[PDB]
């Protein structure tokens, strides 16, 4: 499975961007570290798109897609 | 964070337009113009002046997108932060706003406080 790191989270980001990744997807393991946010990621969208949408909040290197 | 900050709030629809500005206004923003649609958009937009699309998705002549798009074929306007409105948090719209390039969305009606919220990150993101 892909996992989905993103890395490097704010303040409330963290409750937000659980919010947002949770507008596109929908995350499970959802590690709430004071900073961070892992979770597993589906497979439902284009990497080359997720890539694109967090992208909104997030960069596309703040994201890794590992197994 | 500009109180100031030109929104273009692109949208057919008077009094939403009315509400957003007294929103706008309970929050301290009181800097809002109005368009009707892209061609007018972008013949406005042809123009210049604009900062914050905060465009509707839908509008006649040409929408959203293809002002969005003819906004990046085009070497002048390709980089405009457009904020799409939209009625509903939508993801192809949401990825397709994405694809075309463009720069974040919100969900109407949101009470100060929430309006308040939303501007903030685009501001974060986009570096303003």
């Amino acid at each position: 499975p892909r996992r989905i790191i993103l890395s490097r989270l704010k303040a409330g980001e963290v409750d937000l961007l659980e919010e947002e990744l949770g507008h596109l997807t929908t995350l499970t393991d959802v590690v709430k570290g004071a900073d961070s946010l892992s979770a597993i990621l589906p497979g439902d969208i284009a990497e080359d798109d997720i890539t694109a949408v967090l992208c909104f909040v997030i960069e596309a290197d703040q994201i890794t897609f590992e197994t | 964070a500009d109180k100031e900050l030109k929104f273009l709030v692109v949208d057919d629809f008077s009094t939403m337009r009315r509400i957003v500005r007294n929103l706008l206004k309970e929050l301290g923003f009181n800097n809002v113009e109005e368009a009707e649609d892209g061609v007018d958009a972008l013949n406005k937009l042809q123009a210049g002046g604009y900062g914050f699309v905060i465009s509707d998705w839908n509008m006649p002549n040409m929408d959203g997108l293809e002002l969005l798009k003819t906004i990046r074929a085009d070497g002048a306007m390709s980089a405009l932060p457009v904020l799409m409105v939209t009625a509903e948090a939508k993801k192809e719209n949401i990825i397709a706003a994405a694809q075309a390039g463009a720069s974040g969305y919100v969900v109407k009606p949101f009470t100060a406080a929430t309006l308040e919220e939303k501007l903030n990150k685009i501001f974060e993101k986009l570096g303003m």
